[PDB]
């Protein structure tokens, strides 16, 4: 359900029932890494740990930009009106705000797909909301602290 | 504070007080390029080397409007304003907010014009402005 | 003939230090004040943030 | 009266009395440019600068028009007219009803001339007027 | 008397009393350029401005051949004419039926030569003449 | 009373009376330069050395005007007036209102006269004048 | 130890210290090239040759980073100290750790500037560093 429409929206592939006439759902299509080296690798050392020589061990995570694109439908006699909304919403700021370095980047072409089920045409709509957000893991690695250097004039 | 995504909706200019709102489509709407180049080497004919740094510390800026904008409207106020005699600075500075990329200027005169096209579809309105001085932001969060 | 101590106010505290501050202060309030009166709104963002935050990133360009 | 979309149906170009009608197709068909730039900054070498106007109000305009089109005869008497001898001012002015948006002359004069050229299919006819003064009218509507 | 389609079908060109018939594909097969500018404006530092009108009513005429047209033939005979010494008008003329567009001249001379390529398939031949005078014909029928 | 950005359309001329208008394109228009040198060092065959300083207060201006421009008609009729025997002074000054620089002099003659060359578009006419005092304005506002 | 494959993951390149992390994507996002020609072959009007080996042993690197990388901070704090009068080297060197193959220099010097444009998506600054020696390593495992 989102907070913008004023409609019930529900994860993509279940097994319940349909939940009334207009009501949304969304599905993930994919998402890929969007640029194709790193930004930086962030070093943190985990709390309170122990390599076996007295050093906390260390957690490197990359950071990358990826991009998620979703599948957008709504079914019922308010479909083109919903996602209109939905569009025009994307501009104005303090509304398309999202949690954790999450950014809406565009809303695609709306398509209308009228559908005779059930003895009745279905007014359907659809299109494709794509986010935009860094990526987050953590993986043990190994550092050095120390050095050594050995400096000879061949022949003197 | 993490480093979010980059988005055009957190990129804020300012010219003269008033926001700029309309925009063509484009990767590159608002650019900035400096005067001149920082420096220049010079390398003898025996192999030694001498480096040379301007104080030409100046910038143009280049802004991309659609025809139907009311930052259009506010330079083509300030062109005529200029053209009638009136010479003035209208400070403009732009800032990202995800990284505090950007620069500031004091005093910007308009350089350049557009050319009024009309034709079958809406075309571009490209205004060039330049500064005697301009300071970059330092990028503090990366 | 002329002027001596360069007008001190404390120790080593001269007049043109604050005379200069003073003009930051009440050029930035005037700059400030013409931008509520130009725009119609700023909204309460960082959108707008930044738009209030242009005003001293200009006169400090102008003052340095 | 909201401001509402663009479209050629809504535009109005005059040049002499009579409408222009046959137009070519594209995305740029009536395109005014400016003379020389508005301005010139110069900095010196020890880093200070100053900026120059010039006085240079002129303008040159460049229209397209389909090889079957009155403003085509037109156009091709008033050149003959010129070549003549006589010399005349036939004043030019276009504008968008949407935005106000274009500009006017009083007195303009044919530059160039089109390439007649036959082939197998139609092709463009461009004609290049020159003013002495050029006045925008400045966007009312946004 | 409806101002029909464009059509190559009714463009007559006459070159020295015979027809011109074997014509290249394209959307120009016969271009017409004249040799200078109308006109130059000239605007001084005051901003008062002065237009300059030229006397050189002088055309050039590019006509693309393919390698077997009699055309060709009349052209490379003419050409040996001009070489052996003799040096003589050849009118040219050429004009729409739809509209009465187009131009005469009465002197004209051979000032460039085609290339003659072999390779696998046919390729253009380009003529390029030029004359002294070239008086268009006004188009009455728009 | 900031400095303001130079520009054409500040700097006012006078010559007997009325403006001068008529200016062709450059970035040197109206230009005077002094009669000789200020002074003169002399060093001897010791080392020791004497400064000298003229009397000489005089000075020339060069004005480059259009064909077309009425302080040529006014020039034109002083030279005719010169050359019947009348012999006045017609005192010139001219000043750039964002400085104060420039200067005026009292009494003024015609030394030089431009060629009459008419050629294809228009030329500059040069007219030179002399001066037996010239007094500087000091620049006032930097 | 065999020659293994190519990879992004194995070069490192180090400036002043720190790392370079941001790079943007692409073919050629660290490139260095040599100040001038290593020699020229004079042959005189006989069949004689000589040829000329020069002494400027110097290279330009240019550095193409995303608009957040920390290296892009860095570099932007350098070329505002550059601005305010300090001038040092800050070594730059990088290399390939799969075939040694790469070059380091002792001290250089910021000699370009990025240009800030904005517009809808992220684009490219590019940094252009130059150097008065650069020493290459020689590739010891081929």
């Amino acid at each position: 359900m989102r907070r913008i429409t004023g409609i019930t929206v529900i994860k993509d592939h279940q097994s319940e029932d349909r939940p009334a006439l207009p009501y949304g759902v969304v599905e993930l299509a994919n998402f890929r890494d969007l640029h194709q080296q790193v930004r930086t690798i962030h070093y943190e050392d985990i709390e309170d740990s122990d390599n076996g020589e007295g050093f906390p061990e260390v957690q490197a995570t990359p950071e990358v930009e990826q991009e998620w694109v979703f599948l957008v439908q709504v079914y019922g006699p308010g479909g083109l009106d919903y996602l209109r909304k939905v569009a025009a919403a994307f501009h104005v700021n303090q509304v398309n705000d999202l949690p954790g370095s999450l950014v809406i980047h565009e809303v695609a072409q709306i398509n209308s797909i009228p559908e005779f089920l059930g003895e009745r045409w279905e007014k359907r709509a659809q299109t494709n909301i794509t986010l935009r957000g860094m990526s987050t893991d953590g993986f043990k690695v190994d550092v050095i602290e120390q050095h050594v250097i050995n400096v000879t004039g061949e022949r003197a | 504070m993490a480093m979010k995504a980059y988005s055009m909706l957190n990129v804020t200019a300012t010219l003269d007080g008033r926001r700029v709102i309309g925009l063509m489509d484009g990767d590159d709407a608002i650019t900035t390029s400096p005067g001149v180049d920082v420096g220049t080497m010079l390398v003898g004919a025996d192999g030694s080397w001498l480096f040379s740094q301007t104080a030409d510390k100046s910038a143009t800026v280049v802004i991309k409007l659609k025809p139907n904008s009311p930052t259009h409207r506010q330079l083509t106020e300030k062109w005529m304003a200029q053209r009638a005699g009136r010479l003035v600075g209208f400070p403009f500075d732009f800032i990202d907010s995800a990284s505090n990329e950007g620069g500031t200027g004091a005093e910007f005169f308009i350089q350049k014009a557009p050319d009024d096209s009309k034709g079958n579809n809406a075309v571009v309105r490209e205004w060039t402005i330049v500064t005697g001085e301009w300071t970059p932001t330092i990028p503090t969060l990366l | 003939e002329f002027l001596v101590e360069g007008s001190t106010l404390t120790q080593n505290v001269f007049l043109d230090e604050i005379h200069a501050t003073d003009w930051i202060i009440a050029r930035t309030e005037e700059e400030m004040l013409s931008l509520f009166l130009n725009n119609d709104r700023v909204p309460f963002t960082d959108q707008g943030m930044q738009q209030l935050a242009s005003v001293p990133r200009a006169i400090m360009q102008l003052a340095a």
